[PDB]
């Protein structure tokens, strides 16, 4: 009645044009659950990583074909006879099939796309909303998004050190207002960088790359359009940046060179001297959020940062923790960062995802759902951030249907919630201070 | 001071019917079956006033003034979705009820008669139904 | 109504004789129009869309309605329109009138 | 058990950030099936318009919650009650409730969205694929995808007029090869491009505006994308055109000016110097389809240049068309055009879309089942395609989950087909002579 | 099949002989659901109050007939017809139509009892264990019991102003084995107070009551049964306090006066008095953790508290609180206690009871799910324990059924959960350190 039947994996593409697979699971009454994963990374220390096939005549060896046949040939025969609705159990047999930390035999791909599929085929065999069964009975809160504006730093070309500068509608009283907010300053951003001769064509995440003078002038366009939209800047809209550090980080002079990015004449700044321009621009810009602001292996620096402006600005590790409970734990037991960045294909199942997400939660820190940079139009990370009432979520721009999907999926979300949906804005921020 | 004299209560009924509301059409709304019983209760009201003085006439004007006050909330006319009180509205634009307050005396009560006498006339002018 | 409910019978007779697809429109005042006029009504306001329309009409004479049920404490079903209700009922009005010259 | 209890419409975002509408439809047993409408045109004389809000305050006058209610408050309760299989009386009860040729007073985007929910709900109650209920038992081929690769025209600020440049992998032996030959074409020409230095960020379509010299440029750059991929032009892969040349046609001197975007320089060209320019690039290149060589109005161009190139290269008329059952009937009759582009909001029912392209399959004609520039999850087309046997579909280019769902969803098909699916390739170009 | 049919109350007795209100719920299908309440107080300021008959001729005033046709009456006709799985909204319904902050009008037993019974038997209809629908599917830990093993205070007729002096068998490998520690320790303590002469009656929690010589006398028996049992004090079982400050605590001197249950000799200390000897009583005992250290009203003393022993040992606020969304908002901006003692029919409905545990949960508090002094056989909160997986429970001594039902239950649901349940024991305490 719930006994799964069929576990069954193709390989289909991702928003990129590079293929990922998806897993369906069919059990006896014939409930049904699909689950798409999205692009991540074959290579990593401690993540979670990816099988890919590797033949050079196809797809340039980003094949997922192994994946696949891992999910016919091996999951699915394990799999096959458990209840749907033991997720847990599940989960816990292919980490233990796996038998491997970085899921590398199997492929952490092939295990959370089974993960995925049967969470929705349990979600649709109790005639529940995703959510709904993921959270339990109390899901309300319709996380903030932090909508990426303006790509930088290896996504463009412009001497922009930064990768990302996104904007965070917190002070909409809803989530359909806040995303009406964010697609308005979306098309007045648009209509100025069009006004100013520079390039609208949009990038993995929809936003733009336009060339900018530098990360002064990229704030202060993304200041014009929200007020062009007819929005007040630090009150009903706020600026958050992904940094991503990393990149521009020399390890042996543990320097953070601007070089990289910002021509010649850039500023190569220490630990310190990073702080203090990281200070400089909370001060001057209204800045909610900072992601990557250190180096993932810089812990003094990432300590010294928290406790500098760890009390009024948000400080997400996104490569500093890579979803990972061990580095998590440890942060929290040095006092480093205060936000983790959870990407559920880079640690591999829903339940470790959860737990990631709790154990952040009960140290005072804010878990934040993500997107990959190749995504599809699967939509679980909206649930999930819904189901956790994690209050916040990071799922691109506001221009491809990659990342769109997931504001839909939100916006059915509170619409089927009604009259208890909760959008709670600023007030999602609880690692903060007033 | 007093809002009925004997020099313009005709010209005062022309403006208290000509700013009643009117369907989309252009007719009116109030009808002569709505306000048939304050009519009779006026025209026997004069038709007293003549023969009897004022001191036992007292109670015969309370009840056209509650008569009015009831009338004016109780009919309603739907059209379109929408409700409208037309008897509510004559009242209010005529000033029926404040006339009704300065009765004193015979020659008053003969006048807002007379007035009232106007205003149905008008409203059969301008096309009114019965 | 929560005394009953419609019946399976009813339902089945309204489905496949199709009632629902030969629909009746009408407007505010209850007169007949075509579904153009009742859409461009319901969009301006002059219409109230849900008592506005008719289901055409089921033939054959069949019970519309039947009882509906619920639990007892006991955990057995028991219809909604019976039980306790109330105790007041006196004999009759018997009103005498022995003279009326009854007609054969 | 079939009889619809519920229809509920909800305003959601499209992929370029404007707001459409999406509606669910519930049937009695549990049937559940939801339709997205792709953006469409709330403007033209013989074609089906949108249902726009024109409130400047909420998302620049391009709000969709008047169609929304049209769905909630006059469509739903005409329509519950009706038998969920009944599509063409579902369709012909709304055409009749609109009352106008547009569709213009409950909106074509609330007809169709209801259309499509209508008939996924249907198929959900049969538990059969929606190709196989809209199509019957014989849906077996595969579309020849035309996949957009480089734009031009008002999508770009390079001196090419043509809208858009299109590969076409009718050389491949599935449906899955041909989708990973286009993927490896497309990066291919990133490649070339990134050499190049030119912009490799992708449009509302997904593929790249670079800044050509000119059309032939931009066609020698294709090709040699292909030829990277190891690919052969025109055996392996052809090339098709988007000109829409009504966007440089002057009227008011019979004349196409190219100088509109080709720069000051660029030639003019009466109708028989168009048909002579086109029929030169079709000898220079592999050239396999046209689209929209004339204007949508110039009947004798379209009958100089159908009767000039018809034989050998597939002619498709978007504007000249534009769905219409009576244009498409008027250029059968006088052998204009021989393929006609599907749009099914350009319509605005499903019944009447299938009319369209039975009335061009009896004539020789090919439907080719497109995609508008704003687009959802929604992955109808495909089966549409699929269902009708029509053999071509133009569903975007490999890079954005708006154009990647359409080929995951043909993916899906030709899985779910096994054995039965059919790619004919070339062959589906029977409009064409041998 | 899940709408809410019949909604029954019916008066039954609690643990301590006083009558409460139980409320059984059938929906259409006939799932069943029954939730009883256990006893709270009917006066507070600032606390849910629960609805007496006020009859002194029945149970000395304390009936619930009140209350029983409250549910039959009233809010029966308002639920019936809500879908079962509707918790959010019912409980938001029951909320209004109260129409009072403290939900007097009625009462917060009747309210709590719908509220236990609608999930329950949304539960029952989903054929899914209580936990798993009120937390998802990502319950797995198991509560770290603090169990009453002596009392004192009012209680008492012992000289100890301390209210309860409980254990925590935070060392165990499984809830199993902390239950088999606890229940050992408590005969080995039973066996040493009867070889002292001292009486070994429980009192309405299942503890013992004997009289000592003070504090220190107690908390070394405590230990020596810990060690008798064969149990390390310090690693294996930890000493928990509960002092109630409030009830020996003058508000006119703002001092704590011990002589109210210690005699005319005992010590009278003042805020930071009585901070210095918590301290030594922490430095020289294994204490884990405090409840009420300081009075419900001294926010400044609270606050000293904190600062200096809130980072070593838990500091739960129970009457500081009183399960408040204000009060715990006030708390955590003002850096007051580290944890809440969470009583379910404090506030009346369990969508605010998980909305408390969430907010206490984002701030590094720990939640502990406390038992009444008047219990039921309804063992609703060892569920709502472990689907919030707060990983601390309060559900008295190892004596009365009305403590031993919510230990069953839990080794229930560890039986269930398997591989999958998670004793975290010390780490439990996530809102200390190390
Ligand atoms: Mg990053
Ligand atoms: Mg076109
Ligand atoms: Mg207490």
């Amino acid at each position: 009645m719930s006994i799964i039947t069929d576990v069954y994996a193709r390989e289909v593409l991702d928003s990129r044009g590079n293929p990922t697979l998806e897993v369906e699971v069919y059990t006896e009454s014939g409930a049904f659950g699909r689950g798409m994963v999205p692009s991540g990374a074959s290579t990593g220390e401690h993540e979670a990583v990816e099988l890919r096939d590797g033949d050079k005549a196809r797809y340039g060896g980003l094949g997922t074909q192994k994946a696949v046949d891992n999910v016919n040939n091996v999951i699915a025969e394990h799999i096959i006879g458990f209840d749907v609705r033991d997720q847990q159990g599940i989960d816990r047999a292919m980490i233990a099939l796996d038998g491997t930390p970085n899921k590398g035999k199997l492929g952490a791909n092939a295990i959370l796309g089974v993960s995925i599929a049967v969470a929705r085929a349990a979600a649709d065999y109790l005639e529940v909303p995703l959510y709904s069964y993921l959270g339990g009975f109390n899901t309300k809160v319709l996380p903030t998004p932090m909508m990426n504006i303006i790509n930088g730093g290896s996504h463009s070309d412009a001497p922009i050190a930064f990768q990302e500068f996104m904007i965070v509608p917190a002070g909409a009283p809803t989530f359909k207002e806040a995303l009406r907010w964010g697609a308005e300053i979306f098309h007045a951003l648009k209509k100025i960088l069009k006004e100013r001769g520079l390039e609208t064509a949009v990038g993995d995440e929809g936003g733009f790359a336009p060339r900018f003078n530098g990360t002064e002038d990229g704030v202060e366009t993304i200041i014009k359009a929200i007020e062009a939209a007819g929005y007040v800047p630090g009150k009903d809209v706020f600026i958050g940046l992904d940094c991503a550090s990393s990149e521009f980080y020399d390890a042996e002079h543990k320097v953070y060179g601007y070089t990289k990015f910002e021509g010649e004449g850039a500023a190569v700044r220490t630990a310190a001297e990073q702080i203090d321009y990281l200070e400089e621009l909370v001060n001057k810009y209204p800045i909610i959020t900072i992601e990557d602001g250190m180096d993932e292996n810089d812990w003094d620096g990432w300590k010294a940062l928290t406790e500098r402006l760890g009390g009024k600005v948000q400080l997400v590790g996104d490569d500093f923790f890579v979803t990972n409970t061990a580095y998590l734990e440890k942060g929290i037991a040095e006092h480093a960062a205060n936000s983790i960045l959870i990407k559920v294909n880079q640690i591999g199942t829903l339940t470790e995802t959860f737990d990631a997400i709790e154990m952040a939660k009960e140290a005072g820190y804010t878990a934040v759902v993500s997107h990959r940079s190749g995504e599809t139009e699967d939509s679980t990370i909206a649930d999930i951030a819904v189901a956790t009432n994690a209050g916040q979520i990071k799922t691109g721009s506001l221009s491809r249907t990659d990342r769109i999907a997931k504001y839909n999926q939100l916006l059915r979300i509170e619409d089927q919630l009604g009259e208890v949906a909760e959008y709670r804005g600023l007030k999602s921020f609880y690692n903060l201070k007033k | 001071m007093a809002i009925l004299t004997d020099e313009n209560y005709v010209d005062k009924a022309e403006r208290a019917i000509s700013l009643l509301e009117k369907d989309n059409k252009g007719n009116y709304l109030l009808t002569t079956s709505q306000i048939r019983k304050l009519l009779s209760l006026c025209s026997s009201l004069y038709d007293r006033s003549k023969e009897r003085k004022f001191d036992e006439l007292i109670n015969d004007v309370s009840y056209l003034r509650v008569q009015f006050v009831y009338q004016s909330g109780r009919n309603s006319v739907r059209v379109n979705r929408q409700t409208f009180f037309p008897v509510k509205d004559l009242v209010e634009k005529g000033q029926i009820l404040e006339a009704l307050k300065e009765i004193k005396d015979r020659e008053t009560l003969q006048r807002f008669c007379r007035y009232m006498e106007a205003l149905v006339a008008y409203f059969k002018f301008y096309g009114g139904k019965d | 109504m929560k005394n009953f409910k419609i019946s399976s019978t009813y339902r089945a007779a309204r489905k496949q004789q199709k009632t629902a697809n030969r629909k009746s429109f009408y407007n505010d005042e209850g007169y007949m129009i075509s579904p153009s006029e009742w859409a461009d009504g319901v969009i301006k306001g002059l219409i109230n869309p849900k008592n506005s329309w008719s289901n055409d009409h089921v033939k054959g004479y069949l019970p519309r309605v039947s009882p509906r049920s619920h639990w007892t404490k006991n955990g057995y079903r028991e219809y909604l329109g019976i039980g306790k209700s109330r105790d007041i009922p006196e004999k009759e009005p018997e009103v005498i009138e022995m003279m009326d010259l009854e007609l054969v």
